[PDB]
């Protein structure tokens, strides 16, 4: 059960 | 309920899945499967609780498939069927893992031949009682006769009047060979009663011989010998 | 060995709803109930090879909502015309009567990412036996869904999957009989 | 009709030979037209609209930003297909095949992955329509394969030797 | 007087037979009808010769041999009750009958599955009655005291191309069917 990597939502403005 | 196996009987050809069902008494959650050989032979195979697997060998695991889907019938599926799987096989229930107590169903005769090319339906021949019988021992004997049917799979019984007996009935221990050097086989059953009763023309009677065979995919000229029901008729005379 | 990994997520307004949902090559691997913060696999037995953090899910999905309120104010707010869904049924399996079956409602090639399903048996809603998956995404800039529906094939009942979406002029039904 | 505002993003991981060659391809989309993109490849943020011009110009000119961003091929990708490969990718489900007249059709049901043959037979190349491949949703595929009129041949990753009738 | 042969039937879906009157003189002609569990005579023949066929069944007759014959074929549950058959004597005006074939049309049960229920009366929860139900044709049933068992009997459930038999016991359910 190891963990899945995900892109951080990048902020806008 | 008790233990209810099907089919009483099966046949496939090698490489062909075979499945069997088994239905435990009502209320029992442990289920067995088990199987015997013509040698007497027994060898646990493996066994279930409610769903989930309690036990089971090394080779029920690789070539062998069982489930017991809640409502649903426990089954019990080959994967690539061999002549050496050719037993029979039988399921118990039990109503408590910590008893021993086992009740065991009739069990499916399975058989694996090379091909189901030779799988013949018997001919059934019901043969009157002899004047001469009759005469001297005022009882009329009926013989009813299963021939060249392949392999020996199958269920006789004798009716009147619409309904099924046993009275004055014994059916051949076992299907011999008509050709002991594979063969087709052959059955013989007699039914014995009054030569009044015989003699009466209100009475009807009837050998029905039950055969077990395809169900399927069928290549060749005649027709798929399936499992099917072959019957003989015979009337009072008087 | 050729695949594709897809990390979807979005926040939709002014519905107010926003999701995070993986993909393998066409199918969902998970997605995360924000209102639950959990990770819900596609498949029971996916949960022992692998785990997500929730929390990063829902992480992504506020700044999501807050992108979301950049791209209105500069776009002047500049609403955008709807597109209807293509619904389709279809068995999951050869239907045999008397036999256990599964009903398939197909939507797909439609955005926002929001209609309402709803299964008839003989004309009347199903609240048993019914599932959905969330929106999936496709190649294109359109989502993707299915609705199942658990029956016992009889020649007496007969079927209907309505879909309700801002793109349609009314509730869309496709129908489905054993015949 | 009614108005609504979607805020919608796919990262997506493409592999072409497992590890081998790994692209990353970032896309937003405001509404329903795609506005931005980031592709590995060019390793910059490109604005696919004028919408997402204002966007590329901020995050192009956060240095470190872009540095985290190319890097994330292996960071995220890689490391989630080592992961898969272990259920996903080597997953296989065996077809259930049935022939039966409506034009006799050939039901290949319940199987994975989607890479799949079905053929007719000597083998026909004449009267054949199918339904095409048909997504499950459930990670699970299905096609109808019908001859206008016998055999049928299935060939699938999940099965040594092939289906017949 | 009219010698109808045989007094009983009992046949699986499928199977065929044939039934048989004799006649103890000239008869002008002869009919074959069948009582249908709602005792009504259905008729199912009328000759004065030769033979006639009327889907799975046919009749033959002959008045000089004094004999008559019906065929069933591929039996069906629809074709169960008692046959009889009757004729005018050329002597007469009234008819003479058979003492009947009662016919019985076994089904057969592809998927057993033996079950004993018990179901609560819709409107109090003090009654009850046990049912059982969903085995094969093989089985059968017996009758103790203020116990009550019926006979057995088979449903078709055409939509989904399903039957099952049935019996219901009243008077545990566990000991019911012991
Ligand atoms: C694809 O990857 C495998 C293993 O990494 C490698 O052995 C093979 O050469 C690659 N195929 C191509 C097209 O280069
Ligand atoms: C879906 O149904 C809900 C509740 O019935 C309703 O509020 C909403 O407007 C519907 N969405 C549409 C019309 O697509």
């Amino acid at each position: 059960a190891d963990l899945i990597a995900y892109l951080e939502q990048a902020t806008k403005g | 309920m008790k233990v209810i196996q099907t089919p009483r009987y099966l046949v496939k050809g090698q490489g062909q899945k075979a499945k069997m069902r088994c239905i435990p008494e009502k209320g029992h959650p442990v289920v067995f499967w088990y199987q015997q050989n013509k040698n007497n032979e027994f060898k646990f195979l493996i066994n279930f609780q409610n769903q989930e697997v309690l036990q089971q060998i090394d080779m029920t695991e690789k070539r062998f498939s069982a489930e017991c889907p809640s409502n649903s019938p426990c089954s019990l599926e080959i994967q690539s069927s061999e002549a050496g799987d050719s037993a029979l096989y039988l399921c118990a229930s039990s109503l408590n893992n910590a008893n021993s107590d086992y009740t065991f169903g009739s069990g499916t005769r399975l058989l694996v031949i090379e091909d189901l090319k030779n799988v013949f339906p018997p001919e059934v021949a019901v043969f009157e009682p002899s004047e001469a019988e009759i005469s001297h021992t005022q009882k009329a004997t009926l013989v009813c006769l299963a021939t060249g049917f392949y392999p020996d799979h199958v269920e006789l019984s004798w009716w009147v009047n619409g309904k099924e007996v046993h009275s004055g009935v014994c059916t051949d221990p076992q299907p011999l060979k008509e050709q002991p050097a594979d063969s087709r086989y052959a059955l013989s059953s007699r039914l014995r009663v009054s030569a009044t009763f015989w003699q009466n023309p209100r009475n009807h009677f009837r050998c029905q011989v039950q055969f077990y065979g395809l169900s399927d995919e069928w290549t060749q000229d005649r027709a798929k010998p399936v499992t099917q029901i072959v019957s003989a008729e015979a009337w009072g005379r008087a | 060995e050729e695949h594709t990994i897809i990390q979807a997520e979005f926040y939709l307004l002014p519905d107010k709803r926003g999701e995070f949902m993986f993909d393998f090559d066409g199918d969902e691997i998970f997605h995360v109930d924000i209102e639950k913060s959990e990770t819900i696999w596609r498949l029971e037995e996916f949960a022992k090879f692998a785990s997500f953090e929730a929390q990063g899910a829902l992480a992504n999905i506020a700044v999501d909502k807050a992108n979301l309120d950049v791209m209105k104010e500069r776009s002047n707010n500049t609403p955008d015309a709807n597109v209807a869904p293509e619904v389709t049924v279809l068995s999951r399996s050869p239907v045999n009567l008397g036999e256990p079956n599964i009903l398939i409602c197909f939507i797909d090639k439609f955005s926002p990412p929001v209609v309402n399903v709803t299964w008839l048996r003989n004309g009347r809603p199903v609240t048993e036996g019914v599932s959905e998956t969330v929106f999936l995404p496709r190649d294109d800039h359109l989502f993707r869904k299915f609705h199942y529906l658990t029956f016992l094939p009889s020649t007496d009942d007969f079927y209907d999957c309505e879909v309700d979406h801002w793109g349609l002029e009314e509730p869309l039904r496709k129908h489905w009989e054993f015949e | 009709s009614r108005p609504w505002f979607l805020e919608y993003c796919k990262s997506e991981c493409h592999f072409y030979n497992g590890t081998q060659r790994v692209r990353l391809l970032v896309r937003y989309f405001y509404n329903l037209e795609e506005n931005l993109r980031f592709d590995s490849d060019v390793g910059e943020f490109r604005a696919v609209t004028e919408l997402g011009r204002p966007d590329a110009e901020n995050w192009n000119s956060q240095p470190e930003f872009l540095e985290q961003k190319r890097a994330e091929v292996d960071t995220v990708c890689r490391h989630n297909y080592e992961i898969f490969d272990n259920f996903l990718v080597p997953r296989r489900v065996e077809p259930t095949v049935t022939v039966y007249p409506t034009l006799l059709v050939c039901s290949v049901s319940d199987f994975y992955p989607g890479n799949i043959e079905v053929r007719w037979f000597k083998e026909e190349k004449t009267g054949i329509v199918s339904t095409g491949l048909v997504r499950n949703g459930d990670w699970t595929f299905q096609t109808l394969v019908m001859l206008e009129t016998y055999t049928c041949q299935v060939e699938h990753p999940s099965l040594t030797d092939p289906v017949t009738v | 007087q009219v010698e109808q042969s045989p007094s009983a039937l009992s046949l699986h879906e499928g199977t065929g037979s044939a039934l048989r009157c004799n006649f103890t003189t000239t008869m002008r002609a002869v009919q074959w009808f069948r009582k249908n569990s709602r005792g009504s005579l259905i008729n199912l023949f009328y000759l004065a010769s030769g033979t006639k066929e009327n889907g799975r069944l046919k009749s033959a007759f002959d008045s000089k041999e004094r004999y008559s014959t019906l065929h069933i074929r591929d039996a069906q549950l629809e074709d169960s009750g008692t046959y009889f058959c009757a004729a005018e004597p050329s002597s007469g005006q009234k008819l003479v009958f058979g003492q009947g074939t009662i016919l019985k049309v076994y089904l057969h049960i592809q998927n057993p599955d033996p079950a004993v229920y018990q179901l609560r009366d819709s409107k109090s929860s003090d009654k009850s009655v046990c049912l059982f139900t969903d085995f094969d044709s093989q089985t059968n049933v017996s009758q103790d005291s203020d116990v009550y068992i019926t006979d057995k009997c088979v449903l078709d459930m055409r939509s989904m191309d399903f039957k099952s038999n049935s019996a219901v016991a009243w008077s545990a359910c566990a000991n019911a069917f012991n």
